[PDB]
C-alpha cells in the first residue's frame, strides 16, 4: 500500500489485467468442472422410504 | 435467489412395477466444439527492437 | 450464447494479441516507449542503459504471451482430439457410450462447420409417455420357470405379456419369446401365467 | 515524429486543433504535414515473413 | 495458514456449489440408478424392480437372464460384503 511503489507499476504495463483475467478464467473453469461432473440430472430423485 | 439444483422428483420404485414408454421423441441436440484457433506469427526484431 | 464456446476463442487469442501490443506503449522504466526517440535524445552511451530496460520488459511480454497460447493451445488440442473422437463416433458410427452424443439413445450425428470448430447435430432417441405396468422376474407354467428372451414380462393388471424394455408392444407369453431354466421355486418373486407353446 | 512508413493520402479529417494522430494502439497512423497542414496516413511499410 | 487465507492480496473464492449441494446432486444421482437402472440418464426415469435391473445389467455382459435370479441371494450377499469393505479399505490405507 504504498503509492510511489503504485506509480512505478502503471508504468510498468497490463501485467495484472492479464493476471486477474487469468485467474478469473482459471476460477469459473472450478465451478463449470463440479457442475459438468455433478449436474447431470435435470431432477432431484428421491430414495423411497 | 439460493440456487435450486432442480425440479425435486421422487420416483415410485415398487418391488413389481416397471413403467415402460409407449411412445418416443426424436430429439435432436446440439453440441459446439472448437477445433482449431488462430495461427499466428511473431518476429521479435520487428517487434522489440524496430 | 448458442456458439459461446467458439466466440470465446475468436475473443481470447485476439484480445491476447491486441494486450500484446498494447504492452509495446508501456515504458517499462525508460525514458519513452518510442526507441527511435531515446536513440534521438540520448547519446548513444548512456541510450544503452534505456534500451537494455525496455528490451527486458518487451521480449518478456513476448515471453507471457507464448507460454499463455502454448497453454491455450493445448487446450483447443483436447478440444480438437474429442471433436475427432466424437467424430469418428458419433458420426460415422453409432455409440453405445451413454450421454457421449447428445442426452438420449444415440442415433445419428450430423456434423456441420463452424468458423473455428465444428458443430454436432446428435440425432438422439428419447422415450415418453411411459405407462406403470406390474411385473415378474419369471413366469412359471409346469413347474419350470421362463425368462424372457428379450424384453419384460408385464401385465395390464388381467393378463401377462412381454414387450422389449424401450417400447410397449404387448406379446403373448409364447414359448418363443421365453426360455426354461430349471425349477420355479427358486426364483424370488415369479408369478404363475401359462405360457402358450405355438 | 520520426519513424518509417509508406507516407500516403488520408480521407480522415484532423479537426483544425488535431496536430498528429494515432489510433487504437500508439501509432501514429496519420500526420499533418508541417507545412500544406495535409492529412497524410502514416502506415508501416510492408515486412513479412519469407 | 489455511485458518486465515487472506493473508496479503491472496483471497481464496469459495465455489459455487458448496459441498451440501453437491451431496445433494449425488444423492439424486444415487437415487436415479437404484430406482431407474439407466433409463433416467437418457430421458424420463422409469422405474425397474431392482432385481429385475440387475438381471438387465448381468444381460448386459454376457451371463443370461437367469443367472442372477437363481442366484440373488447370493450375489446380494456378494455386493452388500463388499460395499462394507470398502469402508474399511479407504480407513486401513491413508
Ligand atoms: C406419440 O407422440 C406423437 C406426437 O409426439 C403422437 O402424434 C400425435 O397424435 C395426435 C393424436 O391425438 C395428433 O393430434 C397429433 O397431430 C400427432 N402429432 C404428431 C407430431 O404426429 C402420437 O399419437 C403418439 N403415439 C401414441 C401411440 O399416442
Ligand atoms: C388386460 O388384458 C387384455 C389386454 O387388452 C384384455 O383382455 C382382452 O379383452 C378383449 C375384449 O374383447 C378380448 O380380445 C380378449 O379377452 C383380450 N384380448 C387381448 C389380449 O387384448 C383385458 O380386458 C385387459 N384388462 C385390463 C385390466 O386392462
Ligand atoms: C402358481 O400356480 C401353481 C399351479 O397351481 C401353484 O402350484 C400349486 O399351488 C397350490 C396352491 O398354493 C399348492 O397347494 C400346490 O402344492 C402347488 N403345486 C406345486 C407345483 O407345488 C403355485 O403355488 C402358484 N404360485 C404362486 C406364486 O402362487
Ligand atoms: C415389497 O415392498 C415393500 C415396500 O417397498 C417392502 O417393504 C417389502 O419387503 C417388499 N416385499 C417383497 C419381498 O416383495
Ligand atoms: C404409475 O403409478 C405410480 C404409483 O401409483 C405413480 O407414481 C405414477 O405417477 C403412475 N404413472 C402414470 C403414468 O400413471
Amino acid at each position: 500500500d504504498s503509492t510511489e511503489c503504485s506509480n512505478l507499476l502503471l508504468q510498468y504495463g497490463s501485467f495484472c489485467t492479464q493476471l486477474k483475467r487469468a485467474l478469473t478464467g482459471i476460477a469459473v473453469e472450478q465451478d463449470k468442472n463440479t457442475q459438468e461432473v455433478f449436474a447431470q440430472v435435470k431432477q432431484i430423485y428421491k430414495t423411497p422410504p | 435467489y439460493t440456487m435450486s439444483l432442480g425440479a425435486e422428483n421422487s420416483v415410485a420404485y415398487s418391488n413389481n412395477s416397471i413403467a415402460i414408454p409407449t411412445n418416443f421423441t426424436i430429439s435432436v441436440t446440439t453440441e459446439i466444439l472448437p477445433v482449431s484457433m488462430t495461427k499466428t506469427s511473431v518476429d521479435c526484431t520487428m517487434y522489440i527492437c524496430g | 450464447s448458442a456458439l459461446g464456446k467458439l466466440q470465446d476463442v475468436v475473443n481470447h487469442n485476439a484480445q491476447a494479441l491486441n494486450t500484446l501490443v498494447k504492452q509495446l506503449s508501456s515504458k517499462f522504466g525508460a525514458i519513452s516507449s518510442v526507441l527511435n526517440d531515446i536513440l534521438s535524445r540520448l547519446d548513444p552511451p548512456e541510450a544503452e542503459v534505456q534500451i537494455d530496460r525496455l528490451i527486458t520488459g518487451r521480449l518478456q511480454s513476448l515471453q507471457t504471451y507464448v507460454t499463455q497460447q502454448l497453454i491455450r493451445a493445448a487446450e483447443i488440442r483436447a478440444s480438437a482430439n474429442l471433436a475427432a473422437t466424437k467424430m469418428s463416433e458419433c458420426v460415422l458410427g453409432q455409440s453405445k457410450r451413454v450421454d457421449f452424443c447428445g442426452k438420449g439413445y444415440h442415433l445419428m450425428s450430423f456434423p456441420q462447420s463452424a468458423p473455428h470448430g465444428v458443430v454436432f447435430l446428435h440425432v438422439t432417441y428419447v422415450p415418453a409417455q411411459e405407462k406403470n405396468f406390474t411385473t415378474a422376474p419369471a413366469i412359471c407354467h409346469d413347474g419350470k420357470a421362463h425368462f424372457p428372451r428379450e424384453g419384460v414380462f408385464v401385465s395390464n393388471g388381467t393378463h401377462w405379456f412381454v414387450t422389449q424394455r424401450n417400447f410397449y408392444e404387448p406379446q403373448i407369453i409364447t414359448t418363443d419369446n421365453t426360455f426354461v431354466s430349471g425349477n420355479c421355486d427358486v426364483v424370488i418373486g415369479i408369478v404363475n401365467n401359462t405360457v402358450y407353446d405355438p | 515524429l520520426t519513424g518509417t512508413g509508406v507516407l500516403t493520402e488520408s480521407n480522415k479529417k484532423f479537426l483544425p486543433f488535431q496536430q498528429f494522430g494515432r489510433d487504437i494502439a500508439d501509432t501514429t497512423d496519420a500526420v499533418r504535414d508541417p507545412q500544406t497542414l495535409e492529412i497524410l496516413d502514416i502506415t508501416p511499410c510492408s515486412f513479412g515473413g519469407v | 495458514l489455511i485458518c486465515a487465507q487472506k493473508f496479503n492480496g491472496l483471497t481464496v473464492l469459495p465455489p459455487l456449489l458448496t459441498d451440501e449441494m453437491i451431496a445433494q446432486y449425488t444423492s439424486a444421482l444415487l437415487a436415479g440408478t437404484i430406482t431407474s437402472g439407466w433409463t433416467f440418464g437418457a430421458g424420463p426415469a422409469l422405474q425397474i424392480p431392482f432385481p429385475m435391473q440387475m438381471a438387465y445389467r448381468f444381460n448386459g455382459i454376457g451371463v443370461t437372464q437367469n443367472v442372477l435370479y437363481e442366484n440373488q441371494k447370493l450375489i446380494a450377499n456378494q455386493f452388500n460384503s463388499a460395499i462394507g469393505k470398502i469402508q474399511d479399505s479407504l480407513s486401513s490405507t491413508p
